């Protein structure tokens, strides 16, 4: 979840010259619920009016904070679901008798490429985020299982 | 000569900052498009771009002149000096008018006050396409228009007999999608400083399907009747028969991907997504049928004789069903 | 004929390149709804690959039982494939070039 | 590991018409807020004025 702020200030007059507040306090923002994201969905919106001190006075502020929930869907349909499946074709090398060699070997090997071309599809098609993420300790737990 | 002394007379004692009769009763404004255009819809970002000339025509008292010529004919120059209706689309999410070479506006003042303002605008409107059926989508995608700070007893928005018409309709950069019509409406919304007149003008859309045909279906297609082959190749060939499932798994995927690559995020089943994973599913299923057969070999060939005998009609069969019951449903949409 | 496995993987690794090689050119083309010369050209090669291996699973099929057809049906596959691709191939660029 | 500059001055007036120095000592005189870090590739470290 990523709580989204949006904050409003007044840059030069001060609380004793200027005064924010949201007029009606419940219904000042309205349109919120209307929102269609597609991959989001609005779970929760606040809203906040203070004073914000700095060394030269204090200065009014207003805040419009939403909680953004990721919808999941699309995720696992692409990108779980062919991993787990992969992972159930690598088994699949178990089944067959042992002294069938090239088959186990091609069945083994061809999986780890599969695995290897789905883990770079997924780094081209999704956002480039350069640190590591929940998503990418799931597809390293399965090719490690491959 | 005779038409300068008009205008300065016309410009004298004005007060562009009151429209025509504040007071008395609300100002009606007749509203005309001429579409030149409705360019790419992009499903990523949910919008259309559309390029219009935007006509309205109003009547001022204040510029009502006598004189033997019935209108007078003027550049953008005089836009910036009577009033101008504040019209602005609700559902644009950056629009522009046209400056080259010099401002695309028009002005014409008529005998009576009867003023014409003309423009050309790119409007990239919003419309949040409803991604079910995909690609099998039809949808109706609107340009509203309203007063930005007039509320309904201020100004009255009004179309015409001819008010929206379509050009050529082939010059149109329309890609996947296919123009079918249009409507316009009125409509009285309310916000927070008032009821406003909102105007639309809904274009209807029908996607087309010549290319996902040819990039997921017929490849899919071929892919899983390619993976039957197992069935009828003999059971002894077990390097052959996995590397050929195996081979199609990886293929599958290698599909799967385009599949998806041309939609945004949207988190549901998608028609041609379901496609697919249907698709996949049945390639897994072939490849994990072999293992099995392969598996009960040793223990009652008897009982693995039958297997494939069975599978070869099963799943032709199975996906021919599948497949019927998918197209039938997905086009009495 | 008995290098079955050989067969196999040439069909079924060079649907794979088919593949690949599809996939590469529409994506070099814009996102149009409708077919175009490259596309049909496309087409057609996908679907001499795949009649490429429905021959090699049929031969396999009558193999160990019917030589003597499977033999047949393979040298006349030999002979007609090329051929057909080749009139295919002189009609495409003859109906695409004069335009 | 990298040390990225900004450097500013002034346009047009040379070193003997506008001399440009920092308000206080020169590393509390560029300040980055607490929950200002917008990276997610790189870590700042810290600044060093001159
Ligand atoms: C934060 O800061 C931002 C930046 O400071 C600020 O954005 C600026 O906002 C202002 C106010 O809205 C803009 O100023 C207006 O701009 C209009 C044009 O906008 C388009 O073009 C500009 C570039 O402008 C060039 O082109 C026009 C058209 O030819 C010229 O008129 C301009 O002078 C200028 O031309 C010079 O440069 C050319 C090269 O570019 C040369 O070739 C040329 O020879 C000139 O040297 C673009 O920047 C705009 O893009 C941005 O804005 C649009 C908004 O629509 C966005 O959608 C877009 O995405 C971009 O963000 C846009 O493309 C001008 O038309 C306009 O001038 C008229 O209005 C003012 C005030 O009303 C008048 O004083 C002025 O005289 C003009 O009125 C006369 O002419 C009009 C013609 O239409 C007549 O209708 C009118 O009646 C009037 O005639 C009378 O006066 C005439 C005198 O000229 C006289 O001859 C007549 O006889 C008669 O008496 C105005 O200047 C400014 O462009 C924005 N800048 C930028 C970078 O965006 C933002 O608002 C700020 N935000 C806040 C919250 O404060
Ligand atoms: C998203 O983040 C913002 C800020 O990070 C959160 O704002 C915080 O909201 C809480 C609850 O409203 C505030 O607590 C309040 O403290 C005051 C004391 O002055 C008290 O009078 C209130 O009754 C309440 O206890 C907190 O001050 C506020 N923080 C800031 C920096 O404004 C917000 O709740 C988060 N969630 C959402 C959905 O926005
Ligand atoms: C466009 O809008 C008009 C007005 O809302 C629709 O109705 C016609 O309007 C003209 C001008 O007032 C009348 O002369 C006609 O008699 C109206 N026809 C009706 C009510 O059927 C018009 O139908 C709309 N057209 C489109 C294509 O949306």
């Amino acid at each position: 979840e990523q709580n989204c702020t949006l904050e409003i200030e007044s840059y030069g007059y001060t609380t004793d010259d200027i005064e924010f507040y949201w007029r009606g306090d419940d219904n000042a923002v309205t349109g919120v619920t209307k929102i269609e994201l597609p991959q989001f969905s609005i779970v929760d919106y606040k809203l906040i009016t203070k004073k914000v001190v700095f060394s030269t006075g204090s200065y009014p502020r207003l805040s419009l904070s939403f909680k953004l929930k990721r919808n999941i869907g699309y995720f696992i349909l692409q990108t779980y679901m062919p991993s787990i499946l992969i992972t159930i074709l690598s088994w699949v090398s178990f089944w067959i008798n042992y002294d069938a060699s090239a088959a186990r070997v091609a069945l083994g090997i061809t999986t780890v490429l599969t695995m290897t071309t789905i883990n770079t599809h997924l780094r081209e098609t999704l956002p480039k985020i350069p640190y590591v993420k929940a998503i990418d300790m799931y597809l390293m737990g399965c090719f490690v299982f491959v | 000569g005779d038409v300068t002394v008009i205008l300065n007379n016309l410009l004298e004692g004005y007060d562009n900052k009151l429209r025509p009769d504040i007071g008395v009763k609300p100002t009606l404004i007749h509203t005309d498009m001429y579409v030149n255009s409705i360019g790419p819809v992009n499903a990523i970002n949910m919008e259309y771009t559309i390029d219009i000339f935007f006509a309205q025509t109003w009547y001022d008292r204040r510029l009502k002149f006598n004189s033997t010529i019935k209108v007078l004919r003027l550049n953008s120059n005089m836009v910036g000096k009577i009033w101008i209706p504040d019209t602005f689309f609700r559902n644009s999410k950056k629009a522009d008018a046209h400056w080259i070479t010099t401002p695309n506006r028009m002005l014409r003042i008529w005998n009576d006050g009867r003023v014409l303002y003309t423009l050309r605008l790119t409007i990239d409107a919003e419309c949040q396409l409803q991604l079910h059926n995909f690609p099998m989508d039809e949808h109706s995608c609107p340009l509203e228009f309203s007063s930005y700070g007039y509320p309904r007893e201020e100004i009255v928005y009004q179309w015409k007999r001819s008010s929206v018409e379509v050009g050529d309709t082939r010059s149109w950069r329309l890609y996947q999608f296919s123009f079918v019509g249009l409507r316009n409406t009125t409509e009285v919304v309310k916000t927070t400083s008032g009821d406003y007149v909102v105007m639309s003008v809904y274009f209807d859309l029908s996607r087309r399907m010549g290319y996902f045909t040819i990039q997921t279906y017929i490849p899919c297609t071929l892919i899983v009747v390619l993976s039957w082959v197992s069935f009828w190749i003999n059971k002894d060939a077990v390097p052959a028969r996995t590397s050929l499932g195996i081979t199609t798994v990886l293929t599958m995927t290698t599909l799967s991907t385009i599949a998806r690559k041309s939609l945004p995020k949207v988190s549901y089943v998608t028609a041609m997504d379901l496609f697919v994973s249907v698709c996949f599913i049945f390639v897994f299923s072939a490849l994990v049928e072999y293992g099995t057969l392969h598996y009960f070999v040793s223990s009652q060939p008897a009982r693995a004789a039958k297997m494939d005998s069975y599978a070869r009609i099963f799943f032709p069969t199975a996906f021919c069903l599948f497949n019927l019951v998918y197209w039938v449903s997905y086009l009495y949409l | 004929r008995e290098s079955v496995p050989a067969r196999t993987v040439f069909g079924v690794t060079t649907v794979l390149t088919m593949t690949t090689l599809s996939i590469s050119a529409r994506n070099s083309l814009p996102k149009v709804a409708y077919a175009t010369a490259m596309d049909w050209f496309i087409a057609v090669c996908y679907a001499f690959v795949f009649s490429a291996l429905i021959e090699f699973a049929t031969v396999n099929y009558f193999t160990k039982s019917q030589p003597a057809r499977a033999a047949k049906i393979d040298r006349l596959s030999r002979i007609a494939f090329p051929l057909l691709f080749g009139i295919f191939n002189l009609v495409y660029w003859a109906t695409y070039l004069n335009r | 590991a990298h040390a990225c500059p900004l450097k500013f001055g002034s346009y047009a007036y040379t070193r003997a018409e506008v001399v440009y120095e920092w308000t206080r000592e020169p590393a509390r005189s560029v300040v980055v807020a607490e929950d200002g870090s917008r990276l997610n590739q790189y870590d700042l470290l810290g600044q060093t004025v001159d």
